[PDB]
């Protein structure tokens, strides 16, 4: 978690050092490092006893607390929010059955945290034109995230959406998730920055060739991203 | 304590303002509560020490005449794309006789990446003045996405007068 | 009729009526008088059967 | 409350809207009829109504020390560039009569295209009144005061400048 | 009664305001077809369906000139 | 009044002709609404609301696209029309930019998730 | 409502208050007298007479503005 | 059919038309989790 202060630091004299040919790059104040500001995740009644149907209604608007990091009642994220991806602490006292459809959907949770990392992060003067505007494109998506998390607390005040409802509708941004969250880690492995970012988004916009919804993804983060280039 | 009661003060401090059950830490660290709804609350409430952090510096390097030109160019600046946002947070005053909208993640999103900029490029600008200051200003056009891009490059039209 | 259910009956009767181009006020007996009355296939809605079947998943309403 | 908002942002003093010649408009009390946040906005309402109030009590005062001139002209200069103000808080009245729904939220849209107008050329009779100045020397701490940053105010005290440059224009046209 | 009058006047509202709407969005459509439009709409009906035949019989009407 | 003449009507408005002529007119539109009737999609307002905002903001016309959010307030304050969702859909469906992607942003959830 | 402004003054009844006996009256009778005291004609309801001096006329009310309020507005006009 | 289509996407050498195959057979997964769920919705069924 620390080293990105110390990666920082490399960058921005080897800014400095490609740019003796010149002076002031700008840099961002420390409390927009320091603060919380953008990122993720961060007395309740005995569920053992609380029935299975009530139990189901009680564990599905905590998924929609944490499909936006916010640490649930049950289901609640983890500390070492450090490497590359979270890890969640669904109730040893909640029911087998559900439990294991909890761990199924998660991972858009999991890979939601980790993609507002990058969405900060690449954005500063450090990392390029094309990096910042990559991490934008990215933060467009993460809006309609936020717009259909939204949609499905809707049709839960209603009574009108439960679990195996719940595992239909997320399947598209479950995709999208999986999709960013990996073309985010590449990028911090594969530290490198413009133009070559520029070559790891087209490289998988041959990759998917097949899936098509995935397909437009990678056509528009390169086609967004190129344009600084 | 309801979930009702607490988006009502969360319109408040939008606005810099103290709310019935929101207070304040110490000052200008953080924005304190008194459960996931309070971790909600605090991360929408991050916008009102936005808000102060933006509001204070245009009422003081206004009304200080020695500040120059620019200046007090940039800080009318700062207080005309800080109307705008008073526009926004009126019809949230109203639409009060559902609202909830994650307790407001969706709307106020697009704003607080402009509230974010703005509070960076006043302490990037600190300190300076005269046309060094219209140089600060142009540091930060030279970013990839075109909200900062461009909201940066209209204030760098104001002070460029 | 084509909202209650029992499209195709309504598709035969404008259909079994366009053919009276080569009796409008016949027609306006039938209308005027058409709530009077007194109050199966297998080809139906069966994807098992017939030749180039599309595409579709499931149904459920059907 | 929204109709004594709009009479002591216009002039009156009320009884919601406490006046003191020192503290200016100045609502204080512990209302259990609004929400306990409401009072500070009011405050700042009566900010800019305060400087309509004191900003006003100047212009009666007029039309010797201070009684010259130059003053009168520059003071029912400050008759002609205020009056957008009176007229702009006729109009608030339309509004509010007609949707039940709008909060005083509304009117800080409205008003604050002015908050950056009254409390600065508040300093230029503040100045004209806590030093002393006379005859055509008027005619030098309003063009002082117009090189500004803020267009707002560098066009306020440009239409004040010419109104009374109308008087310098007249008496150096008797005498020429 | 009066209730015939202070209902009325909710729909003279009603229908200026979206007035207002339709126009910010730079559709074609006269306060008479408008009011046709959201007559149906508070039936009951998808809107999906009548939204592609009012390009259709707009492309007939406008084919022909 | 009922649908069906209510949709006649609305063919003799954008049509520049007579009752009878435009039967066949009439006869389309009765095959295309019929059977296109019930709520295809789940219809709620917070989305197709956004989906307007975008498309303002896209063209640049950024005050219209807060001009629309206070309409909009005024449009629900009244009470009257129960069905918004349905002629705020129709005009989006409608709009013309005064001068592709669409399927990675969010979009309405289907409906065919439940049964009746 | 919002139009009634402190007739709901009554948390007033939560500390020690004696009620005030008052009249009511539209705002356009106040207009239509001071139409008249201006075009100079005597002894109207408002704006009564006291010495030669036109005077308020004490406790006449509305209900948008509250009793002071009014009656700083009456001074202004009975001044003229 | 997903021991099939999660072990054969972890396996990055397997085609392009490996990959294009593999996703149709899940997208007729979503056809299958859109009945299983009207099958949820009717139980309040036997």
């Amino acid at each position: 978690l620390q080293q990105s202060l110390e990666l920082k630091r490399k960058m921005l004299r080897d800014k400095q050092n490609k740019k003796n040919s010149g002076q002031h790059l700008p840099i961002f104040p420390a409390w927009v490092y320091e603060r919380p500001a953008l990122i993720g995740d961060f007395t309740a009644l005995p569920i053992g006893t609380l029935p299975l149907a009530s139990q189901e209604s009680a564990v599905v608007e905590d998924l929609l607390y944490v499909l936006v990091g916010v640490d649930g009642r049950y289901v609640s994220a983890q500390p070492l929010a450090g490497r590359q991806s979270r890890t969640f602490l669904v109730d040893p006292n909640l029911d087998l059955s559900i439990r294991e459809l909890v761990h199924r959907i998660l991972p858009v949770a999991a890979s939601y945290s980790a993609v507002t990392r990058f969405i900060e992060e690449k954005s500063s003067f450090e990392y390029g034109q094309v990096n910042h505007a990559l991490a934008a494109a990215m933060r467009t998506l993460v809006k309609e995230h936020l717009i259909l998390v939204s949609q499905l607390e809707q049709l839960h005040r209603q009574g009108l959406l439960s679990l195996q409802k719940l595992w239909f509708y997320i399947q598209p941004a479950m995709r999208t998730m999986d999709i960013l969250a990996s073309l985010a880690t590449s990028v911090d492995k594969g530290e490198c920055l413009g133009g070559s970012t520029l070559s790891l988004l087209h490289d998988r916009s041959f990759s998917y060739t097949g899936d098509s919804q995935a397909q437009e993804l990678c056509l528009y983060l390169t086609k967004a991203a190129s344009a600084p280039y | 304590i309801t979930e009702a009661a607490l988006v009502r003060d969360i319109l408040y401090v939008f606005q810099g303002i103290d709310g019935k059950n929101i207070k304040m830490n110490n000052t200008e660290n953080c924005y304190k509560v008194e459960r996931s709804l309070r971790d909600t609350a605090v991360r929408l409430s991050e916008l009102g020490w936005l808000h102060n952090k933006i509001r204070r510096y245009t009422d003081q390097r206004s009304l200080d005449r020695s500040f120059g030109l620019v200046g007090q160019s940039f800080c009318a600046a700062l207080h005309q794309e800080l109307r705008e946002y008073y526009r926004l947070l009126s019809v949230l005053h109203s639409q009060l006789q559902s609202l909830t909208l994650r307790r407001l993640l969706v709307w106020t999103y697009d704003p607080k990446i402009r509230l974010k900029t703005l509070a960076a490029l006043v302490d990037h600008c600190q300190g300076r003045k005269g046309g060094e200051l219209a140089s600060a200003v142009h540091a930060y056009t030279k970013t990839g996405d075109p909200y900062m891009r461009s909201l940066v490059q209209h204030i760098l039209s104001l002070v460029s007068h | 009729l084509r909202v209650g259910g029992l499209g195709p009956k309504a598709d035969r009767l404008e259909e079994l009526v366009e053919e009276l181009e080569a009796v409008g006020s016949v027609l306006d007996l039938l209308v005027q008088l058409a709530g009077s009355g007194p109050p199966r296939d297998y080809f139906l809605n069966n994807k098992h059967v017939g030749r180039n079947v599309p595409y579709s998943g499931y149904d459920c309403d059907d | 409350m929204i109709h004594e908002l709009l009479l002591a942002l216009s002039g009156y003093p009320g009884s919601i809207f406490t006046w003191n010649k020192r503290s200016g408009l100045q609502v204080s009390q512990d209302f259990p009829f609004l929400h306990p946040s409401e009072t500070s906005v009011l405050n700042r309402l009566c900010r800019l109504g305060t400087d309509y109030i004191r900003f006003t009590e100047f212009i009666e005062q007029y039309t010797g020390g201070l009684h010259g001139i130059y003053l009168r002209a520059f003071c029912t200069g400050l008759d002609s560039v205020l009056q957008p103000y009176r007229q702009a808080l006729l109009d608030l009245e339309q509004e509010f009569l007609g949707d039940p729904h709008l909060s005083i939220s509304h009117v800080n849209y409205f008003l604050d295209q002015f908050q950056l107008l009254f409390p600065s050329v508040m300093v230029v009779v503040e100045q004209i009144k806590s030093q002393k100045i006379h005859g055509c020397q008027i005619l030098e701490t309003v063009y002082k005061h117009s090189c500004g940053g803020l267009p707002p105010v560098r066009s306020a005290l440009e239409k004040i400048l010419a109104v009374c440059h109308g008087v310098m224009y007249k008496q150096l046209s008797a005498w020429m | 009664a009066a209730a015939a009058a202070a209902n009325l006047n909710a729909v003279r509202e009603t229908m200026d305001v979206l007035l207002e709407i339709s126009r910010i969005l730079n559709t074609g459509l006269d306060m008479e077809t408008l009011s046709i439009c959201v007559r149906l709409c508070e039936q009951g009906i998808n809107p999906e369906a009548l939204s592609s035949v009012i390009k259709e019989l707009r492309k007939a009407t406008e084919a022909l000139k | 009044k009922s649908p069906n003449v209510l949709l006649q009507n609305l063919c003799c408005r954008i049509l520049g002709r007579s009752e009878a002529d435009v039967a066949q007119q009439f006869q389309y539109a009765v095959r295309v609404i019929g059977s296109n009737f019930a709520p295809t999609v789940e219809r709620d307002e917070f989305l197709v609301a956004e989906k307007i905002k975008k498309e303002l903001i896209r063209q640049r016309r950024e005050a219209d696209a807060a001009l629309f959010s206070e309409l909009h307030r005024k449009l629900h304050s009244q009470g009257v029309l129960k069905n918004k969702w349905s002629i705020l859909y129709l005009l989006l469906s409608l709009s013309e930019d005064p001068r592709s992607y669409a399927t990675l942003f969010a979009q309405a959830l289907p409906r065919d998730a439940h049964s009746t | 409502n919002l139009a009634a402004v402190w007739d709901q003054h009554l948390y007033s009844s939560d500390p020690l208050y004696v009620p005030d006996d008052r009249v009511l009256v539209t705002e356009t009778q106040v207009i239509r007298e001071t139409l008249w005291l201006l075009s100079g004609v005597k002894k109207l309801f408002i704006f009564q007479l006291i010495d030669g001096k036109v005077t308020v006329r004490n406790n006449i009310i509305v209900t948008h503005l509250t009793h002071s309020c009014l009656r700083s507005v009456l001074e202004q006009i009975a001044a003229y």
